[PDB]
Formats: C-alpha cells, sequence, structure tokens
C-alpha cells in the first residue's frame, strides 16, 4: 500500500523473441553516458511548473472510468495513487524543461499505469 | 603538535596566572585567537587493491579551511606532508611491543572527484537546448540507457523517470505530503531484474546503496 | 600449526613473529609455509610470579610458491614445449585423478572449472561474470565426497568449510567489539579468504535456515556490502 | 620577563572607556527622570533581582552624540569584541552611584537582613580594634547584571551583531564574543546552589576569611594564616560555614538545530549552555526558542599531560531568553459569539477537521467525548466507570492516520502514540539507565503523564505482547501501575481511548465474517460501546467529486469552501471548558424512556442470534454507556433541558454507528 508500482516481468517463450535474444548477448563480448549524466543534474535545477488547469481537468476523468475499473477487476487501487498520477507527469515536465503542463504528458502517465495494471 | 614542521619544546600548560609582579592576571578572549581539530578515516578504494586483503585505512588531521566538506562517501582527495609523532620506547619503561609513531598527515586542499562541479560551457549548455527542441528525446533517452538488454520500454522509461526525481511542496504550517517515487519489481529468475539495478549505481550522482 | 602432525585428542596452538621491510608482505593466508628464526623473549605489561611470553623473531622464508607473477625461464620453456603437443585435453583426464575409476564426463567439468574464463569491463557501466559453477548430485558410494578433497591441494588457493553451513550469516562477515577503543571494524569472512580460487561445500538439503539467503547476492553479482553496525563497503569478490 | 612576555602597544585601550561610564551618569534625559536610575530604586527595596542594561540605551545615547564633536570611541564595538569584560567594569562604577539607604526595612520582611548587618557591624568594629580585611566586592551585591541585543529598524537606520545565525557556522571567530542562536531545548538539569563567596571560621579569631570562587574544584587553606588566631602557639582549627556563605542559582541545558536549516548531510550536534542571576526556571524541554548571550572557553584540568592536549569544549553564557510561540477573563465575548449564533450539532462538526469528504457521523461522535465531566460524585466507595472509548476499523486510501491525529494534535492534553516506542509495557512508567546524576529514575510513557486526556493510539497490531495487557488496565478502572521488583504503588487511570485497527490484506471481506483482523473479542463485544467502519464501495459521483476535492489543494494552496466560516479553536475549548464546568443531574421521565428503549434494545438483539453480521447480545454495559454519552450531549447542549428529546440525540447516534457494516 506504501508503494504503487508492482511490475511483474513475464518470460513467455517465442521463436522470434528468444532468437533476437540470442544474437545480441553474443555480438556483445567484445545517447551517452556523460551527456546523460549532466542532462538530469541540469534538470535538476529548473523550475516546476505544477499549474495547468486544462491537464487537470483530463486526468481526472481518466481516473474515474479507472475507478469504475479498478474494483470489479484485478487490484483496488487508493488515494494517494492520484499523487502518483500528478507526480509522474510532473516529473514529464521536467523531462521537457519548461514551466507549462501540457496535455501531451498526460497520456503517458495513463498509458503507463494501464500496463502496470493490466 | 600543530605547526606540522618544526618539533619545539612543547608547553605542557593549559593556562599561566601571576607574570613576575603583583597584579593578577586578566585575559582579553577577544583577542586570543583559536583553530579547530578534526581527524578523518580514509578507507580504500575497494576496486583497485587486489583480492588478497581487506580495505585498509590512515588517518588525516586538517584545519578550518576545508572542514564540512566531507560528506561520508565521497571520492575525496587530499595532498599533505607525511608525519609521525610521538614517544616510542621511553615514556614507558621496558616499552615491549608497543608501537610509538602513530602516522599522520596534517595536509591541505581536499577535492571531491567523480569516477556537484561540473562547470559546462556556453557551446553544451546550447546544444542541450538544441535537442531540446525535438520532441522525441524522452523515447531517446529511454533506448539509450541499458545498452545489453532487449525491450522493458515500460520499465526503461521508469527508471529514468524516477531517477530525475518529482518535487515535494512543503505545506506551510502543515504536514508536506510524499514527494518521493518509490518503485518495485518482482520476476521469474534470470530475468535480468538485478542487472539493471547496479548500473544505476555507476551513474548514481552522489547516491551510494546497500 | 599445520593440522596434521600431532594428532592423539589435541587442538592446535599459536604463536607470533615480526619482520623486516625486505621480506613484509610476501604471504597470503591459506599457504603451506617453512620458516627459519630465533625463539627469543618479550615481555608485555599488558598472573602468578613474573612470567612472560613466547615469540619468533623471523629471518627469512624459503617457502613454497604463492599458490605478482614473476618467475624464471626455464619453467615455461617446457611448458611450451608440451601445449605444442596437442593430446593435452585427453592426457590431464588419466593424469588428473590417479585413484579414479573413469567417470569422463564429470572429470573433464573439474580442468575448466579450475582455470575459468575472463572478465569484462567492457566500455560501458555493467559487466559480465566469467566463471561457471558445478553440482554433483548422486546416491552414496559414487565418490562424490573424496573426489572434492583431490581439488583442493592441486588448486592455488583453496579452502576446505564442506559441511553443515557454518552459521550461514556468519560466512561471508563478522563484526566484534574491540579490546582496545570499543570498535567495531571488520574482522572474518570465508569468501574474502578465498578469492581467485574455489571454495567447496555440501549438504544441500538439510540448510534452510541462511545458506540459501546468504549465497544468492553472494553470486551472480559477486559484490556483497555489508550493513552491519559500522561500514558499508562493496569489496571486491571474484569467486 | 623576557621571550616575547609584553605585546605590541594596543590602540584600544580600557581607561577611555572607564571614564566613558562615568558619564554614565544622570545624563541621559531622553528617556520620569533618569529611566536607567529608576530601576535602580526598585531593586535596592528588595522586591527584584535583574536589571536590563539594553542597547537602546546606548545607541540613543550615541546618537545624542552625534553633535558633540569630540573623540567618543564606539561601544557596541568593543562589547562585541569581548563581551565578558564588560560587567567588572561596570559594577565598579555602580557603586559610587548608588543611593543606599532607600528602603525602609525594619527587623522582619527581608531575608538575611539583621544578620548581614550584625557581620557588617562586626566587621566595621574590627576595623578600629587595634587600639584588617577590606570586603571583596562581590560579599555586597545582592544583585546581578544582564545585557540585551538589538534587530530592529535601528539596524537599518545607520551602521549585525544579533542576526540569527545557526550552530553551524560558529567556530570561527565568534569565541569570546556576543551571539545569539536559536534551536530546541533539551535535557534540562534542576537548580542547584554553586559557590561565589566563603566564609571559614575557627571559633578562635571569627575572622572569617572570604576569597573568589574559581572554577568547579577548589581547595580550602590552612588555619595559621590570619591575624589574630594566627601567629600564637594556638591556632584556631578552621572549618566552614552555611549560613555566612551566599550561594547562587545553577542550571544546565541542551540545544539542537530546527531540523530545517540543517544542509543535506551530517547529523546537527549539541551545545552547552549556562544561566547566572535570574533567567531560572524559565525554559522547557520542547520550547522552540532562542538565547543571547556571551561566550568562553574552559579549561578541562583533569587527565592534561597524555590526553586533553589544548582541547576547549567550550559553553556558552545566556543573557537573555526571548521565547515564543505560546473563564470569563477578557474572553467572553467569543463565549457569546457560541450563544447568540447557536448552531452547535452542525457548525461545531464543521469546526474540527473540515478536511475531509463526507463523515460528518463519526465527526459527531467525537466531539462529545472531548468534553467528558465527572460522570456521578458517588461519595461513597463505588468508583462507577467513566470516559468511554471508541475504537475505529477499515482500511480507506485517505490516509486515516493524519484524519485522527490531527484531532489529537489540537486537543488539550492529548499526547500523540505509535506502535513503535512506547509499547505495552512501556506504556507506563518505568526504571531505567540515566547520566551520571541521579539513576533509576521513574520514566514514564504515556499514560502515567496524560491521566484524564486523549490516548490517540495508532498502529493496533504492532508489539501486541505487551499492548494487549495494555488496553486492558486502562479500560479497568485505576490500576495504571508498575508491579515491577522496584516497587510495588500504583497510580490513577482517567483517559479516553480512540483506536483506529488496521484490516488484514487487501481489503477486508464484508462477505466474509467480521473479527478476521482484530485479534481481541474479549476487548471488544462487551467492554466498549460503539464502532465505526470506513469501508470503500465504487460510486461514480462521489469520486469525481472526491477526485476534484484532492486536485484543488494543489494548484492553489488553501483548501476551505462550502459556506462554513472556520472557527478558532481556543472558542471551542473555551466551551468545552465551560461546559465541564455545568454537570447537570437527570430528571426522572429520562429513565423512564431508557426502560423502554433498553426492552426495545433487548427483543430485537434476541431476534438474530446469528454469526453473520452482528455483534452483542444487549449488554447492560451497552445500556450504562448510553447514559454516559446523553449527559455527555446534555454536557455540550445545556439548556437544561434533559427530557425525551435529548436522549433521543443518543439513541440517534446509536443506530447510525451501528450497521456500518451492512453497505
Ligand atoms: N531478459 C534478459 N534480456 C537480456 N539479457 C538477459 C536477460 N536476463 C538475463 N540476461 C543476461 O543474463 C546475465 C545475468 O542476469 P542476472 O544475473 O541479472 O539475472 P537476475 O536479474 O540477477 O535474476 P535473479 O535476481 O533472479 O538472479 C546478464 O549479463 C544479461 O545479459
Ligand atoms: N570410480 C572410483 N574410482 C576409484 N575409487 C573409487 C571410485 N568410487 C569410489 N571409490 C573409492 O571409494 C573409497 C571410499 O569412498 P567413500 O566410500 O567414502 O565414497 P562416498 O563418500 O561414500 O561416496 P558418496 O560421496 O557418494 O557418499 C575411496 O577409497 C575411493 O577410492
Amino acid at each position: 500500500s506504501r508503494f504503487d508500482l508492482l511490475f511483474v516481468v513475464t518470460d513467455d517463450i517465442n521463436e522470434i523473441r528468444d532468437r533476437s535474444i540470442s544474437e545480441h548477448v553474443l555480438r556483445t563480448h567484445r545517447v551517452t553516458i556523460p551527456f546523460l549524466r549532466k542532462y538530469v543534474q541540469y534538470a535538476k535545477e529548473r523550475v516546476i511548473p505544477q499549474l495547468t488547469q486544462e491537464a487537470i481537468n483530463v486526468i481526472v476523468k481518466n481516473y474515474t472510468d479507472l475507478r469504475n475499473d479498478d474494483n470489479t477487476k484485478k487490484s483496488p487501487i487508493t488515494a494517494r495513487t492520484l499523487e502518483t498520477l500528478i507526480r509522474l507527469a510532473t516529473a514529464h515536465a521536467k523531462v521537457r524543461l519548461s514551466k507549462t503542463v501540457n496535455k501531451v504528458d498526460a497520456k503517458v502517465a495513463a498509458n503507463l499505469l494501464r500496463f502496470a495494471l493490466l | 603538535a600543530t605547526t606540522t614542521l618544526t618539533t619545539r619544546i612543547p608547553t605542557p600548560a593549559i593556562y599561566p596566572t601571576e607574570d613576575t609582579e603583583g597584579n593578577k592576571l586578566t585575559t582579553e578572549y577577544g583577542y586570543s585567537t583559536f583553530i579547530d581539530h578534526q581527524r578523518i578515516t580514509v578507507q580504500e578504494m575497494p576496486e583497485m587493491a587486489p583480492a588478497g586483503q581487506l580495505p585498509r585505512s590512515i588517518d588525516v588531521i586538517l584545519d578550518d579551511d576545508l572542514v564540512d566538506k566531507t560528506k561520508p562517501g565521497d571520492r575525496v582527495n587530499v595532498v599533505g606532508v607525511f608525519k609521525s609523532l610521538g614517544a616510542g620506547g621511553m615514556n614507558q619503561s621496558n616499552s615491549n611491543t608497543l608501537i610509538g609513531f602513530k602516522t599522520l598527515i596534517l595536509g591541505n586542499t581536499v577535492y571531491p572527484l567523480h569516477a556537484a562541479r561540473q562547470m559546462l560551457t556556453d557551446f553544451d549548455i546550447r546544444n542541450i537546448n538544441k535537442l531540446s527542441k525535438k520532441k522525441d528525446i524522452f523515447d531517446i533517452l529511454s533506448q539509450s540507457l541499458a545498452p545489453s538488454i532487449y525491450g522493458h520500454d515500460h520499465i526503461k522509461k521508469a527508471i529514468l523517470l524516477m531517477l530525475m526525481g518529482g518535487v515535494e511542496k512543503n505545506l506551510e504550517n502543515g504536514s508536506h505530503l510524499r514527494g518521493d517515487i518509490n518503485i518495485l519489481m518482482v520476476g521469474d529468475p534470470s530475468t535480468a531484474k538485478s542487472q539493471l539495478l547496479r548500473f544505476v549505481l555507476n551513474t548514481a550522482s552522489l547516491a551510494i546503496a546497500t | 600449526e599445520i593440522p596434521e602432525l600431532v594428532p592423539v585428542g589435541e587442538m592446535p596452538r599459536n604463536l607470533t613473529m615480526t619482520c623486516d621491510r625486505y621480506l613484509t608482505n610476501k604471504v597470503i593466508p591459506g599457504t603451506r609455509v617453512t620458516i627459519v628464526g630465533i625463539y627469543s623473549i618479550y615481555n608485555s605489561k599488558n598472573s602468578g610470579v613474573a612470567i612472560r611470553t613466547p615469540y619468533i623473531k623471523i629471518l627469512g622464508i624459503q617457502s613454497d610458491v604463492e599458490t605478482v607473477t614473476m618467475f624464471t625461464e626455464e619453467e615455461e620453456e617446457e611448458f611450451l614445449q608440451l601445449s605444442r603437443n596437442p593430446k593435452l585435453y585427453e592426457i590431464l583426464t588419466n593424469s588428473i585423478a590417479p585413484s579414479i575409476f573413469g567417470n569422463e564426463d564429470i572429470k573433464k567439468a573439474i580442468v575448466c572449472l579450475l582455470m575459468g574464463g575472463s572478465k569484462k569491463i567492457l566500455p560501458d557501466g555493467m559487466r559480465l561474470r566469467g566463471d561457471i559453477n558445478v553440482l554433483l548430485l548422486g546416491d552414496p558410494g559414487t565418490a562424490k565426497s573424496q573426489l572434492l578433497k583431490f581439488v583442493e591441494k592441486v588448486s592455488p588457493i583453496a579452502v576446505y568449510t564442506s559441511g553443515k553451513g557454518s552459521s550461514a550469516a556468519g560466512l561471508t562477515a563478522s563484526v566484534q567489539r574491540d579490546p582496545m577503543t570499543r570498535e567495531f571494524y571488520l574482522e572474518g569472512g570465508a569468501m574474502v579468504l578465498a578469492d581467485g580460487g574455489v571454495v567447496c561445500i555440501d549438504e544441500f538439503d538439510k540448510m534452510r535456515d541462511e545458506d540459501r539467503v546468504a549465497i544468492h547476492e553472494a553470486m551472480e553479482q559477486q559484490t556483497i556490502s555489508i550493513a552491519k553496525a559500522g561500514i558499508t563497503t562493496v569489496l571486491n569478490s571474484r569467486t | 620577563m623576557s621571550a616575547a612576555l609584553p605585546s605590541i602597544q594596543l590602540p584600544v585601550d580600557y581607561n577611555n572607556l572607564f571614564n566613558e561610564i562615568t558619564d554614565f551618569l544622570v545624563t541621559f534625559k531622553q528617556d520620569k527622570g533618569p529611566k536607567y536610575m529608576a530601576m535602580l530604586q526598585k531593586v535596592a527595596n528588595r522586591e527584584l533581582n535583574s536589571v536590563i542594561i539594553d542597547l537602546d540605551d546606548i545607541l540613543q545615547y550615541q546618537n545624542e552624540k552625534f553633535l558633540q564633536g569630540t573623540q567618543a570611541d564606539d561601544l557596541v564595538s568593543a562589547i562585541q569584541q569581548n563581551a565578558n569584560h564588560f560587567t567588572e567594569l561596570f559594577c565598579r562604577a555602580i557603586d559610587n552611584n548608588m543611593p543606599l539607604p532607600t528602603k525602609e526595612i525594619d527587623y522582619k520582611d527581608d531575608v538575611l537582613d539583621v544578620i548581614l548587618n550584625q557581620r557588617r557591624l562586626r566587621n566595621e568594629r574590627m576595623l578600629s580594634d587595634r587600639t584588617t580585611e577590606l570586603f571583596p566586592p562581590n560579599l555586597t551585591r545582592r544583585y546581578f547584571l544582564y545585557f540585551k541585543p538589538l534587530s530592529q529598524n535601528c539596524a537599518r537606520r545607520y551602521r549585525i551583531s544579533s542576526k540569527p545565525l545557526s550552530v553551524r557556522q560558529i567556530k570561527g571567530d565568534f569565541l569570546g564574543q556576543l551571539i545569539t542562536v536559536r534551536g530546541i531545548i533539551t535535557r534540562v538539569s534542576d537548580v542547584k546552589p554553586a559557590v561565589e563567596v566563603i566564609a571559614y571560621t575557627c571559633d578562635q579569631c571569627g575572622y572569617e576569611v572570604f576569597q573568589e570562587v574559581n572554577s568547579r574544584t577548589f581547595t580550602p587553606l590552612s588555619e595559621c594564616t590570619s591575624e589574630e588566631c594566627s601567629q600564637n602557639q594556638t591556632k584556631g582549627q578552621l572549618f566552614m560555614s552555611t549560613r555566612a556563605s551566599k550561594f547562587s542559582a545553577f542550571q544546565e541545558c541542551k540545544i539542537q538545530e530546527l531540523s530545517q536549516q540543517v544542509p543535506v548531510g551530517h547529523i546537527p550536534r549539541s551545545l552547552n549552555i549556562h544561566v547566572n542571576g535570574t533567567l531560572v526556571r524559565s525554559l522547557s524541554p520542547g520550547d522552540i526558542v532562542d538565547v543571547t548571550g556571551i561566550f568562553l572557553p574552559a579549561p578541562y584540568t583533569g587527565f592534561k599531560a597524555l590526553k586533553a592536549g589544548l582541547l576547549t569544549e567550550t559553553y556558552l553564557e545566556a543573557q537573555f531568553v526571548r521565547q515564543h510561540k505560546k473563564l470569563t477573563s477578557d474572553v467572553e465575548e467569543r463565549v457569546m459569539e457560541l450563544i447568540t449564533s447557536g448552531d452547535v450539532y452542525n457548525r461545531l462538526a464543521k469546526s474540527i477537521a473540515p478536511e475531509i469528504y463526507g463523515n460528518l457521523d463519526v465527526k459527531k461522535a467525537l466531539l462529545l467525548l472531548l468534553v467528558g465531566g465527572v460522570d456521578k460524585r458517588v461519595g461513597d466507595g463505588m468508583k462507577i466507570r467513566g470516559d468511554i472509548n471508541v475504537c475505529l476499523m477499515g482500511d480507506p486510501g485517505v490516509a486515516k492516520s493524519q484524519l485522527l491525529k490531527a484531532i489529537c494534535k489540537i486537543s488539550p492534553r492529548g499526547v500523540y502514540t505509535t506502535g513503535k516506542g512506547s509499547s505495552g509495557v512501556g506504556l507506563t512508567a518505568a526504571v531505567m539507565k540515566d547520566p551520571v546524576t541521579d539513576e533509576m529514575i521513574l520514566e514514564g510513557g504515556a499514560l502515567v503523564l496524560a491521566d484524564n486526556g486523549i490516548c490517540c493510539i495508532d498502529e493496533f497490531d504492532k508489539m501486541d505482547e505487551s499492548d494487549r495487557t495494555a488496553i486492558h488496565e486502562v479500560m479497568e478502572q485505576q490500576t495504571i501501575s508498575i508491579s515491577k521488583a522496584g516497587i510495588n504503588t500504583t497510580l490513577n487511570a482517567r483517559t479516553s481511548i480512540l483506536a483506529a485497527a488496521n484490516p488484514l490484506y487487501g481489503r477486508y471481506n464484508p462477505r466474509l465474517s467480521p473479527l478476521d483482523n482484530i485479534n481481541l473479542p474479549a476487548a471488544l463485544l462487551s467492554r466498549f460501546d460503539i464502532l465505526f467502519l470506513m469501508l470503500d464501495i465504487p460510486s461514480r459521483d462521489d469520486d469525481e467529486k472526491l477526485a476534484e476535492h484532492v486536485t484543488y489543494v494543489h494548484m492553489h494552496n488553501k483548501q476551505p469552501d462550502l459556506d462554513f466560516t472556520p472557527v478558532e479553536p481556543s472558542k471551542m475549548r473555551e466551551y468545552i471548558a465551560y461546559a465541564k464546568t455545568k454537570r447537570p443531574v437527570m430528571s426522572e421521565a429520562v429513565n423512564d424512556y431508557v426502560v423502554q428503549a433498553y426492552i426495545r434494545l433487548r427483543q430485537d438483539s434476541k431476534r438474530e442470534m446469528d454469526s453473520k453480521f452482528s455483534f452483542g447480545q444487549a449488554t447492560p454495559r451497552t445500556l450504562l454507556g448510553i447514559i454516559r454519552l446523553s449527559q455527555a450531549l446534555a454536557k455540550l447542549r445545556l439548556a437544561d433541558m434533559v427530557d425525551i428529546d435529548d436522549v433521543e440525540e443518543a439513541l440517534r447516534l446509536v443506530r447510525v454507528s451501528k450497521e456500518s457494516l451492512y453497505q
């Protein structure tokens, strides 16, 4: 209850899936890292938007339908899960490096939970 | 034993009274000068010491100029003089099997290293805005993270989403909420559940885990 | 004391010694050694009449091999003269165990286990694990036991803790109070002694307590860190 | 002496300041005559022993030295240079300008009055008894000194020494100065008499040898040192005296840091503070305060050669405390605001905890218990049960902890607890380890200190081996004790209990049997009165309203709405305290209406007899509890109307608390 994401890693067996695996481990016994560590540590020093009425209107609709679909299905979710649903999109705008909570961030936040739950 | 170089005749005294007069001595403490004193033990960087021993340690006395600079868990690099002190063999009699030569370092100028301070120029700060203009770079960063493993792009975006971090706005005269993010995994074995857990520590930006 | 020379019912004892700098750091723990020196006497004042203690003042360790790769040249001359004869793979299986009837599939698994593969620190963050680890399960009376003493003497570094786990939490690390300064530092381990080589254990049925929870981290990444009351350090392991 | 014993000639002397305190005579006429001399008169007549020599009377004194164009050195310079040197030249200036016989004390009405004059005349007549030792100045003071800095717009007038620096940046040249630091006071010791003067008597000459008091260890002298009882073949053998030795106050405390200005790294550390004069007995554990005071280090004088080379282990010495954040007595105007507006059952229900969604039934069930009241003055030895206890259960996701505990941190004397820490063995008091001072004290938990209040507990499945004893022993009246091998003494028990039990894994299955997740049958179905629940049913209209409920608090920062004027918690606290001072007595028609109520309570409970949903089999312990809450609600809403309608409010609550599971 104090955690949010319980990713259950599958290991299903498909003949194109494992064949693709078999060469890629083999090809490595013989976009960059230090740029990546700079980008995040620069993005810890930029301002935090939190504020757009448009993005908060769509996510609560996005909550209510699964609020009809959590209890008649797999896993009951709680009010603190909404504090995730702001927080993922809040950090997703931190990837954007902007001060406007857009619309596009609210689509990846819903879709990430949909695989996490289904 | 703080002048760092000259072994002078010590003054085994705390405070004198009654100089050669009949005057009760007074001391001005605003014009008396002070300094601090802090010892810290340094382990061994436990990757380049070859596998025949546990890590060893020595210690270093520094001064005011770089105190509180040393958080426990920093790749530090110090430089100073090598120095022995203490009487070994005479201060007690018969002195059998007692070292009396303590290793000390009375040094200067530590530096954190990285293998917090990374100053970048106008060039790279502009290019990172220039690639910020692309509307795909959230996806490129996901695929450019773990260069060994196929797929799991739902997992791969989550790690970079967690590592960068979401804020917590503290309530004024009220309890702040959870602004930390805390993800979890589980999986049937040998499916790279512990693979990606060890390379988050290399790019950790001063986040040393157990 | 080498644990073979005086058996009646006793437990072995121990001495102490010092040395000079141009013969120090020449030994690792876990080796056969021989030594020649004096038997003089010191007197520490930290027990009855004025009694002192024994210790050895050593002079020269004309040891056996280290068991840090410097040696002479005529050793490698015969080795290259043997390695050109391409019969090594079949001639070892007869010559490794001169006391073992056959068992050809098992015998080949041991020579590859002793030498190993490599280690990649390839230009990224992660790494591969270059090692192999075998098992032998089967009926009693099929020489899985006495084969294991045979790998111990032939290994460069080998330990033999093969029984009952021996308090599997205290297999890897131990901390205790100190006689001087009352401190918590790291002292003991079965793995840190045994790096570069091979351990050997048994009885993987009736240990359920901590033996499995102690080898899960110790294997597959070979990077432990003790989080007990003092330090949290990632000491290396290549077991 | 040679080898650099003399120093450089410093331009900053003291004689230039010595005469500048001589012109701290009657000259400051801006602030009925000389105002700091007016305070000098209200001490000599022996009613108050703390003068206050601020910086305001120095800066204005330097303000009207803007026109005298002569050399007047700076004052706040030197007193932040070496602050401790600015009290000894100060007292040697007051005595030339102190009007002594300004009071009138005849025989009594002064502590230590005839005897000090007996002592003074015994030394005054012995000043001329030859046909000699003057008083050290520490003997006749009966007063202290104090200081007080400034951090007002006078610092923004023209020019610092009183910015509230933290403990972290303080180790530099700030040693031997006057600095204020904020913090949190912990480790309060007691008040012990320290020594400042001495008197040895040898019972031969009666010449009391005086000495200055040094550090915490000192040594008495010999007996052949005096002027009369010495120098012969017989010397009076010295010993001490109590009543002729004036003794001061002393108390030690330790500070920490605010835990908000601490950096991301290291833990905060302590500091030592002392008291002198009469600022004593004015601090408390948990005071979010600040002290202003002067700085000095101290020697260690023990094992100084091998260890203790030149370590310093300083403290700071206190000067001023500026404490912060603290019944028909100019407060009756707000008691009338509840009487004129009325609105007991609903506006007060919206008053306490308006920060949730729905649930007006449970916010009403608690306010009646926040007033309590004496159950019945029994007189004879019939100690009746009082102070009923309500427990909750259910697993919402609305963070149930800050629902209940937020009530506790504003309700009176209601101490917070949890599962860890003060468990059911350390819920009462016990004996433990202490510092080098008086060990084996009776350290307590919660119930030995939160008597007659609120015991707001959480985490009921935690440390239950000691807790399950601990809950019965307070529900049982008056056996909070320490049945240890130290003592067998028993103290009182008068406190209400508010519990919240968490369910089993996932949700409590309502189709399954209850008591699948609470582990105490005997504590519940016979020794409590009412229950509730926080079950979650899917409902579309409420949750989107609940969605707007939680999202509204993020864009703004404020939460209030729904045409309710928010009420200050002091007002209802005064209303509770006034309601606790009524205690009405019931009539006869009320007990006539509950005997028919219990019969109708008896018959329907004796119809089900099933293990499907319901609990209880109509105990009189439930019957006496419904009398308890009625007079409680008759206490808060006292219009002297103990009747059928008042108890009709009561059974109105027992029917809605029950069957919360039937949805
Ligand atoms: N799903 C996968 N895709 C690609 N490579 C994999 C995968 N799983 C394992 N590997 C390969 O196997 C090696 C080791 O995997 P690893 O030991 O991390 O499994 P694990 O996550 O530790 O599982 P467990 O914790 O159950 O032991 C890696 O070098 C990796 O290349
Ligand atoms: N294949 C074999 N070749 C030669 N000797 C063998 C072989 N198998 C068993 N032995 C002999 O068995 C003797 C005693 O071994 P032992 O009976 O202790 O085996 P064991 O430990 O009972 O087998 P297990 O480990 O399966 O219980 C040894 O002297 C060994 O020489």
